[PDB]
């Protein structure tokens, strides 16, 4: 709504928070890539997308409820409400990307980077996963490469809510 | 109702042998990388955790576990499981996560006393002579190091038997019963 | 104190295999049989009754009452000149 | 400062046996885990305080172990207490934070001779099948190992009448008493 | 009263120290987030906040006395007084965490985060980061505390539940 | 289909065999490089590089697992026999790995703890104390050794000697290995 | 003199008597507080507080004299007349400190830091720790002093050891 | 046959990278990027294949020899005999000198040449040969001060490599 | 090689363990419990009591009066020429 | 020198568990009480001994008479005749 509240939100934030942010809004930033947070704010901004209930969504999606209750005056109640009702900017695909991948070790990814190296030509699961969307492999609509990827680890329990997101789309 | 406070109820029953004795049983579902850095009972649960079996909906691996280590008043302090039901369970074949032969090689295990252990250790010499000759090893870690030279395995239990005949008579007893099943 | 267990181990010195078995089956009601089972000495009595004081440096008169069913009066005259 | 200085002196009076016994006699309050790594008072000590029961101001813990354990030299030098004094405070219902049943367990302990713990081993090894045949086991260890099977449970007390009228009489007078109290 | 006992400060304490002075200073400083502690002094500095008595207040928070008897040349009970005149700075909330945090030992900040695992989502996690992001989920305020309380009751730690229940008492 | 089986094969190897065979691995792999590895899949993507293990080629690694006494995985993964395997490594111009690293590897499996203390007990003149640090295993002070060319592979009297003073049997392993040479 | 005297005594110390270092230097360098050996002998020596004399005094309290005639071709007669003829380089509590550490086992630490347990932390002594470490958090606290010693004798006393209070008897008697 | 450099600068490492520009500092600023050192040889004519596939076996990338060049160990080896000049014999013995110290040996290095060096900083082996040509101390013929302070963080094997590398030219 | 010590030392070599039981047991007023539980030679004892400044090469009573109570005449005249 | 740490480490290997005791008793002044705590093996307290250079191959009198105290003559000939 106003410059300030957008600019203590990109100051009150993390590093790491900021690049699951600037992923997350891969789909709509599509057109104009920002290298920084804070251009994405911008740009968000100057279209008109970002709104108290879009900023709202995005401070719930990186769980962050201390600055929605500080700045927005609102609660998980009211912005879970509002997401029932109101549509979502962000395709809960990537949702379960961040989901996937907040979960992981580092031994795993390294592991996972070590099996998968062999179709592409340090990294963070986020990493690999927009590395292989610019290859093209996997997509919202196939997952078998990354289903039989995280099976092939002995870390099954990933594999189930790829399943049951699989399963709720359709 | 916490099934998180339960496991760690569960977790906090056991020391080191029995934790040594769980790490040993269910050594097919986890591999021996993950399993060196085990050092409690949450460790272990974790891993099982991953691996989709051991959860608030299905406690069927849980259970047998605890059973297995005859630990019987877990099973009906905390899970609330009497031993004949336990016992009913298993009889009914297809539902035993966990091959005899693992359960076979405890209950070998079981049987010997220091005595016997040491017999055991100094008659290991006549085939894989002897890699190093502290009395720490236990039973279990023998087993697992025999295992991985192909000295003892599912078909090959000719070492065992050998070294076990000069010893006492009842593991061949059990040996027997074991082999029964093929 | 220092004058009570060397009194102590003083007339603990002059016992006997047979006195020490009499005095074993008349205390075998103060405490259980498996204290009173590795005991091989007075001395080792002595040091277990010191326990459930009863045996206390203020107060010896159960020492010379057990002491008495051994018709042993030199050590209940050694005991008497100890407390003087 | 004074508090601190009586912990350790009393501490500083305690044996391997009588640690053993503090140990058994306080399962309820410690768990099995956190009990393996003691090896002296002052760890158990440490244990009772973060528990909240051995307070500068809250003495009741500690005299009642120290009374259960037969030692009163300890108790009339640090804590000023007479036998008569801590016998009426027990007496009474509701002061009592030791179960009868343990102490019934550890009355029955001190009154067994060793050829009776032969015996007794005999007499039950029928369940228990060898496992524990060595005879460098306390009687305290056998009870455990009985509880972990729920063979000697709170209301199941039929194994140890057998095996105690067996054996001897008076600890059945002891476990009949006992019985009379509940 | 100058500008170089602030670096005196900085080097004196040691990481482990400067992490839970970062806690303690973490409230007051609501809306910036210094990674190092000279510039978290600065900030303080600058904007006015930070004087002789605060900086005695916070060393003398973080228990390191001997910085007060040679830099400051301040006794204990000097301080402790001028705390209980002039009305301190951080808040009893972050010293009561503090002391929480110091009590808890390896073994056991490591069965907390496995049982309260269903809330959130040997490694070294001091227990000042846990209650960190307990905050960033907004489920440990100084007006909730009912669930620390709770697990610290039931993970066998009563003493801890006592000092909690002790300063909701003095509130 | 192939990397999936090197993973599995390096899911079984624990820190132990990881230095074994980090320690078998010198003479191919540069000491620089060597730090960075902490587990089997560096180890075996670092082979990769030098293109002397491919899915073509897999003598060398079954060789390396059967230098440190892990047939299950030669039998199971690999699909191997200890007995083909002996006759493969019977012939001389199929031994990657030489001569003096499987000598040293046995003389370390063959010394026991009390022996190891005694080891680091009547070498301090050649060794700094710092270097010794009372809990080193036996191979890094082989190696510690190696790097002061005082244990060479024509220089073997030092080794002799702290063995004679120490244990008889390990003088059988190096008076054979010396014949065979 | 050079940095390979330094690299050299440094190379020549285990884990153990590098704390006792550490601890014997700190009253030198108090500005910085230095992780290892080498760091604090570089700043000695950049600084100019460092010499032969002094490394030689270093090595005469850390009890090692065979490095002297090693490394700095000395007796321990050259030593003790420079330790007599010059000013102490550290003083006399921490000599002292350095003896009393050095005669308790890891049996007695266990007591001093259970009856000392009101006065300092507890995590921080649950892990492994040794007198010196004990000392360095009692003196952070401004609880043992050079001219106050009077609660580390009662606690000394307190463990039945007579001969370390008669020792701190002797060192408050001589200042 | 062109375009193929960006494919086998892509496939490198950092520490890969300073050690192909260590190799290539004998032939101004240091170029990060490869393509001048592409134009220069090419503007020299020296630019070829086998001087790609000669600089590729000296870094030890054989799987990348393999892959783009389609040639083995052995022809680049035989194909070395031809004119090995691309590179001095003393860039490659600094090289595997460097090979062979972890971070231990360099911090012990650079502890002891700070001696008569002037403050600079964490750095790598490869980055304290540069300084020291910058000094003008290691000489191609002459490497006494080299010598006498690895001789002093007991590194003897090294020191034999450098008396063999002396005495064979 | 103190003369202290290496007198200690031929006394305490000189003991049986009947006589180390009895000594162990006179002892207990000073030494605690759990301290002699572990004692298996003389030697240890004598260290243990080095600690407490009671037993010293400056004044050696409490050996002379150890030794009155076990009537070792022998061990007594090595003390008294000790100091001689 | 080499014959000087062979023979030490020779006749370490020769010790007893209650002489390994009864050396670290014996040697109780010299070195203080926390690395005699760790000390398992003869050789190690022969090494903490030499960092003293207190014993030498130029003056090994102590040794000597350390071995006489212990009563073995054997070891004590041995060392005479390794100098010799």
């Amino acid at each position: 709504m106003s410059a300030e509240v957008i600019h203590q939100v990109e100051e009150a934030l993390d590093t790491d928070e900021k690049e699951m942010l600037l992923f997350l809004c891969r789909d709509v930033a599509i057109d104009v890539v920002p290298p920084n947070v804070r251009d994405l704010l911008d740009i968000l901004r100057e279209r008109g997308k970002l709104s108290v209930g879009d900023l709202a969504e995005l401070l719930y999606r990186v769980r962050r409820f201390d600055l929605l209750k500080r700045i927005l005056k609102m609660d998980r109640k009211a912005v879970e409400t509002h997401l029932l009702r109101n549509p979502h900017l962000v395709s809960d695909y990537r949702v379960l990307m961040a989901e996937i991948g907040e979960d992981l070790d580092k031994s795993d990814v390294s592991s996972l980077i070590f099996l998968m190296k062999d179709y592409m030509g340090e990294k963070s699961f986020l990493d690999l996963v927009v590395e292989l969307e610019k290859l093209n492999l996997v997509a919202p609509d196939q997952l078998d490469l990354l289903e039989k990827c995280l099976k092939n680890i002995h870390r099954i329990d990933l594999k189930t809510k790829i399943q049951k997101y699989k399963q709720s789309v359709q | 109702m916490d099934f998180s406070r339960n496991l760690y109820d569960i977790g906090e029953q056991l020391d080191s042998e029995d934790l040594a004795s769980l790490k040993f049983l269910s050594l097919d579902y986890i591999p021996q990388r993950k399993q060196e850095p085990i050092k409690d009972a949450l460790m272990l649960f974790q891993r099982l955790q991953e691996k989709r079996m051991l959860e608030e909906s299905n406690l069927s691996f849980l259970k047998e576990l605890l059973f297995r280590i005859n630990r019987l008043d877990l099973l009906i302090t905390y899970l609330n499981t009497r031993k004949e039901e336990m016992e009913r369970e298993l009889q009914t074949p297809g539902r035993a996560q966990i091959s005899a032969y693992r359960v076979m090689l405890y209950q070998i295990s079981e049987e010997v006393s220091r005595s016997e252990l040491r017999s055991f250790k100094g008659g290991l010499q006549e085939e894989i002579s002897k890699c190093k000759l502290d009395d720490d090893m236990n039973l279990l870690d023998i087993f697992i190091e025999m295992e991985k030279r192909v000295i003892l395995g599912e078909g090959k239990l000719d070492i065992l038997k050998r070294v076990c005949a000069q010893i006492n008579k009842s593991l061949l007893k059990i040996i027997n019963d074991y082999e029964e099943f093929s | 104190m220092d004058p009570f267990l060397v009194l102590l181990h003083s007339v603990s010195s002059s016992l006997s295999s047979s006195e020490l078995t009499e005095l074993k089956f008349l205390c075998l009601g103060r405490v259980g049989k498996r204290k009173l089972e590795r005991v091989q000495s007075g001395l080792d009595l002595f040091s277990m009754l010191l326990e459930q004081n009863d045996l206390e440096p203020g107060h010896t008169e159960l020492l010379r009452e057990l002491l008495a069913s051994l018709r042993r009066h030199d050590l209940l005259r050694r005991v008497d000149d100890f407390e003087a």
